[PDB]
RNA sequence: UCUUUCUCGAUUCCGUGGGUGGUGGUGCAUGGCCGUUGUUGGCUGGUUAAUUCCGAUGAACG
């Protein structure tokens, strides 16, 4: 039962996936210090904003 | 014309200007404070490569195109001392500190 | 500062200073609503000593 | 901690040492400092039976 410390999902190029070609695939979060570049994830029934930690649903 | 930016790129270093990573670069380039971008010619997956002028001309953006990316990375200072040598393929100078007027010329 | 300086070989960096010796709410309600047999021994009587003989010469 | 990605970016993290070791325990020398082997003076507040309670608020002589 030794705790083995967690280790983050190394995923290749994770930048290259909001975008097209232009536009952005994903949404922008409509906060104060959030937004212009700070992506929106889109999970199977809710939306996350990484800085500020909105839930939208 | 790379010794022309590399004065460029040193002064954006003293005054941590630039951008160094992908992601960072296109966090620069969205929020409107980008002011140029360097882009490595040493890129195997081509769908990113295509997608930094892409952002760059979205944004009106220039660009320069350097053949290497870890000479660009011990350029830019990425290297310790140098014992580790590692590069990066695109670095977006936000703001500046001679021959970065020659190198806005060479832009026009 | 000082007076006995570098005078050769190769200074890399330019040591910026200049930084360290002049340094010296919808959520909030949102929230504030959130808020409220056999052993080692034994065993050995087990063996025999009478099967693998080798064959004897005798004199 | 186990899922699904968002963000912080060099503030890094993986392996092997019979090599030390340090927020370690422990004794000695070691510098400072206590205590140790007289005499005469000198009230905004609430609270209780009550100058009640809490609460702010010095000197010489041998
Ligand atoms: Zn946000």
């Amino acid at each position: 039962p030794k705790k083995n410390k967690h280790k983050r999902k190394k995923v290749k190029l994770a930048v290259l996936k909001y975008y097209k070609v232009i536009s952005r695939l994903r949404r922008e979060c409509p906060s104060d210090e959030c937004g212009a570049g700070v992506f929106m994830a889109s999970h199977f029934d809710r939306h996350y904003c990484g800085k500020c930690c909105l839930t939208y649903c | 014309v790379n010794t022309a930016l590399q004065e460029v790129l040193k002064t954006a270093l003293i005054h941590d200007g630039l951008a160094r990573g992908i992601r960072e670069a296109a966090k620069a380039l969205d929020k409107r404070q980008a002011h140029l971008c360097v882009l490595a010619s040493n890129c195997d997956e081509p769908m990113y490569v295509k997608l930094v002028e892409a952002l760059c001309a979205e944004h009106q953006i220039n660009l320069i195109k350097v053949d290497d990316n870890k000479k660009l990375g011990e350029w830019v200072g990425l290297c310790k001392i140098p014992r580790k040598v590692v590069g990066c393929s695109c670095v977006v100078v936000k703001d500046y500190g001679q021959a970065k007027d020659v190198i806005e010329e060479y832009f026009k | 500062s000082s007076v006995m300086r570098r005078n050769e070989q190769l200074t890399l960096h330019d040591e910026r200073f200049e930084k360290f010796y002049e340094q010296y709410s919808n959520r909030l309600q949102e929230v504030l609503n959130d808020y409220y047999k056999w052993d080692c021994e034994s065993i050995c009587s087990t063996y025999s000593n009478l099967y693998n003989h080798p064959q004897l010469i005798k004199y």
